[PDB]
C-alpha cells in the first residue's frame, strides 16, 4: 500500500550534562590562499624566453 | 426515503412522513421506537475479509494541506 512520506523536521535535543564541552582546533597545514607557479614568460616585442 | 421505498417499504416511510406536517416532539416517541426496531433484526455477520476492507480502503494523496497535518 502506496503509504505517504511526513518528513517533520523533529528538531533533535539534549540535555545540559550531555552536552558536550568543545573539541579543541589543532592546526593542520598552514592556510594557503596563494601558490608559486611556473608560468612561460615573453620578452618586450612579445617573443619566448 | 426514496432509497427505502426503493428497497419495499411502504408503512414506514408513511408514519415517517405523517410526523413532518407538524415536526411535534409529543408525536416524536414513534420515530425514537422506530429508531430501535432497526437493531432488533440480527447482526450481519459477514467475513474477515470482507469486513476488513470496510476498514482496507485508503485514499492517501500528495494534495492535502501541509499547514494542516504540522499543526495537528
Amino acid at each position: 500500500k502506496t503509504i505517504p512520506t511526513f518528513e517533520p523536521k523533529e528538531s533533535i535535543l539534549k540535555k545540559l550534562e550531555d552536552i558536550k564541552p568543545e573539541q579543541v582546533k589543532k592546526q593542520t597545514k598552514l592556510f594557503r590562499i596563494f601558490e608559486p607557479r611556473q608560468l612561460p614568460v615573453y620578452r618586450a616585442n612579445g617573443e619566448k624566453e | 426515503l426514496d432509497n427505502m421505498r426503493k428497497a419495499g417499504l411502504t408503512d414506514i416511510p408513511k408514519m415517517i412522513q405523517d410526523w413532518l406536517v407538524d415536526c411535534s416532539i409529543e408525536k416524536f416517541p414513534l420515530m425514537a421506537k422506530i429508531y430501535s426496531w432497526s437493531f432488533h433484526v440480527g447482526f450481519r455477520k459477514q467475513k474477515m475479509l470482507d469486513a476488513a476492507l470496510d476498514q482496507l480502503k485508503t485514499e492517501y494523496t500528495e494534495d492535502v494541506d501541509d499547514e494542516m497535518y504540522r499543526e495537528y
